[PDB]
Formats: structure tokens, C-alpha cells, sequence
């Protein structure tokens, strides 16, 4: 059991766009209950976030779909779709259950008190998770897991703004996703801008704190926060 | 709408 | 469920970019052992394209690895990527022999003597599933399905000959078609130009045998047999 | 490098 194998063997599924591959491979190499590298959390990360996003993509067609044939009034055909929408997310809930289980019961259980950049990252990755089961829930559950999506980015928001600078990215890209979730699942627009804006004006006031090596991917995630705030106003 | 972390 | 839910499940899969799904409606509406409207053979045909697809793009992407780290002298990860490389295959293997199943069994056998469309259009088929089946294949395994391909679309391009005008899009997909196999699989460029060639003057000569239903078909398929021709001289 | 049917 060779933990050089499992990581290129994710890097090879990627390569081959097969996202499941990945994920599996990324799954086992965090189940051997060693930290993972920059390297392989991003890897870990890009392999659930595509086999969720896909998840995400069709259920977002369907429901489309769902709504305007409702409208139209065919049984038949209402019911088909419906239970093709819940086909899939059944897979989605099955996939953010899957990373739910390694973040806590692997990587954010094995984060030292100094680890704090894997904690944002992981923290985040809970937060989006949650968020992404938000998005398909109603009722009581919805509310369960909208309060343990906001639990998990304002843990995260707390470490990051103690322990990060402004302009890093994984608190710049942890803005953008908490700020998200403000807006879309907890409709609070006001709440929203507010973190974006304030994200943005730290990274730009401490803005000689780049290192060439983060210029690119900061600066990025920057013109997302102000792009998302120039469609919220 | 709104753009999360790609 | 209906025949029509079956279908309706292939549209509702193709928007939620379900290929799988899609090829597993139109897979039991095959098997209801009734003809295939229009529409159902692009359903079938489309959902199957992507299932392959998929597995001949990540083929062609780790086999392109596998000729440089092949180069680079690294057996431990040679090996891995050989296995890889084996894994997608099969799974490549298995869906064409699935859509070669089809069309042997319920497909090209329930065509009558007049649906030359049908037999022209499933035969092309044939063509192409043990074409891609010749793009993996080595030493006697190869030969096997070149024959098999050749056979199928050398059938295809009589009974388009004798009963389809020039300018017909299915006859156009065809020769557009074959005459890749010529080029890519035989290593027989002139057969390939002259095939290419032929189809498209032949079009140009009765171009005013368009309909306002199949032009748009057609011409597009021109443009490629011109493309290809472009490339191969 | 040739194109088939899409």
C-alpha cells in the first residue's frame, strides 16, 4: 500500500478527467491518517468538487426543467422528472456525506493547533458542503444543515482573520464562499456585501503583503468578490 | 448567479 | 413505465448531461424490440457517442502519458499507468460490444427491405462501434474488427449509393465517416481522398436537392469532408 | 487530427 501510487494515480485521473478515480484515490490517501501536503488537498478538493459539481450542474437542469413542465400540468411526465431530480440528489447528499465523513472524521481531526491554514481549508470545505446539501434541502433539514454550513465558514472566518494576512488566498477564497452563502442561502444581501467588501478593502489596504508566488491566484479571487458585489448592487 | 471559488 | 417515459427520461437525461442514463432509457426502448423513430436513433446514437467518447478521450490523454514516462524509465510508474490505461479499455470495450449488441440483435434485424435510412444509419453505426474498437486493438485482435468495420460500412455505402440522393445527410455522415476509417485505421490516404472527394462533388453536383428540413445537415457535413480534405493534402 | 461526425 504505497502512498506515491494513490497520489499519482489521482494526478493521472485528472489528467483523464475522471473525477471519480480521483476522488477515490484522494479518499484513500487521506484514510491513511497522515496530514495531507498543499499538493494533495488541493487534489482531494478538485476531485469532490467535480464529482459534486456535475451533481450540482444536472440537478439545477432538472429542477429548471421541473418547473417549467409542472407549469405545463402533465402528470405523467411531472412525475418522471420529479423522480429523476430526486435520483440525483440522492447521489449529491451521498457525495457531500462522503467528504463530510473524511473532513471530520480525518483532516480536521488531525490539524494541530498551528496548522492553521489546513484548518480554514478544511473548515471551508464543511462550510461548502453544507451549503451544497442547503441547496437541495427543505424544511427542517434544510435548516439543520444551513446552521451547520454557517457554523463551520464562521469557525473558519475566526481562525483565518487571527492568523492569516488580508490578501491570502484561502482567506480571500473562504470570503468569497461565506460571503455566497450569505446571499443565496440565508438571503442576507446586506450580510453579504458587507463580509465581500470588507475582504476586498483588507486585501487592497495591505496589498505589498504579495509574494509573487500568491500575486496571481490572490488578485483573482479579488476580482471575484468585486464581481459578485458589482451583481449584488 | 453568484460565483463561488472555481 | 411507457415507452414515452423511457424516451422522455433519454431527453430529460441528455439536458442533465447524463450520458450514462441516457443510453440506459434508449438501451430498453430498444429492447421493446420496435423500430426506432427518428428522433429515438439520434437519442441512441448521441447517448452512446458520449459513454465512448468519454473513454476514448481519457484513452488517447493517458496513452499519450504512457509514450512519454514509457520514454522517461520509470517501471513502478509505468506499470501503473499501463494498468490504467488497460482499465479504460475494457470499460471501452464492454460499451461497444453493449451498442454492437443492439444493432445485431434488434436494430439492423428489425429493418425492412424499404427502411434504407434505418439500415444505412444502424450500419454506420456498426462501422464506427468496431472502428473504436480498432483504435485500442493490437496484432489479431485488430485485424478481427477492421474486417468487421469495413464489412459494415462497405454494406452502408451500397445501399446509400443505390437508394439516397448525393446530398442526403446520413450519406454525407457516412462517407465522411469511412473515409476517416480509410485514412486513419486502413493507413489508405488515397482511398480516404477519394472517398472524401467523391461525396462532396457528388453533393455539389445535385446541391439543388436540398431540403429546407436536411440542409442544415448536409452543409455541415460538407464542411468537414472539405476539412479533412484540407488536412490530408 | 481528422474529424468524424460529431
Amino acid at each position: 500500500v504505497d502512498r506515491e501510487q494513490l497520489v499519482q494515480k489521482a494526478r493521472l485521473a485528472e489528467q483523464a478527467e475522471r473525477y471519480d478515480d480521483m476522488a477515490a484515490a484522494m479518499k484513500n490517501v487521506t484514510e491513511l491518517n497522515e496530514p495531507l501536503s498543499n499538493e494533495e488537498r488541493n487534489l482531494l478538493s478538485v476531485a469532490y468538487k467535480n464529482v459534486v459539481g456535475a451533481r450540482r450542474s444536472s440537478w439545477r437542469v432538472i429542477s429548471s426543467i421541473e418547473q417549467k413542465t409542472s407549469a405545463d400540468g402533465n402528470e405523467k411526465k411531472i412525475e418522471m422528472v420529479r423522480a429523476y431530480r430526486e435520483k440525483i440528489e440522492k447521489e449529491l447528499e451521498a457525495v457531500c456525506q462522503d467528504v463530510l465523513s473524511l473532513l471530520d472524521n480525518y483532516l480536521i481531526k488531525n490539524c494541530s493547533e498551528t496548522q492553521y491554514e489546513s484548518k480554514v481549508f478544511y473548515l471551508k470545505m464543511k462550510g461548502d458542503y453544507y451549503r451544497y446539501l442547503a441547496e437541495v434541502a427543505t424544511g427542517e433539514k434544510r435548516a439543520t444543515v444551513v446552521e451547520s454550513s454557517e457554523k463551520a465558514y464562521s469557525e473558519a472566518h475566526e481562525i483565518s482573520k487571527e492568523h492569516m494576512q488580508p490578501t491570502h488566498p484561502i482567506r480571500l477564497g473562504l470570503a468569497l464562499n461565506y460571503s455566497v452563502f450569505y446571499y443565496e442561502i440565508q438571503n442576507a444581501p446586506e450580510q453579504a456585501c458587507h463580509l465581500a467588501k470588507t475582504a476586498f478593502d483588507d486585501a487592497i489596504a495591505e496589498l505589498d503583503t504579495l509574494n509573487e508566488d500568491s500575486y496571481k491566484d490572490s488578485t483573482l479571487i479579488m476580482q471575484l468578490l468585486r464581481d459578485n458585489l458589482t451583481l449584488w448592487t | 448567479r453568484a460565483i463561488s471559488l472555481p
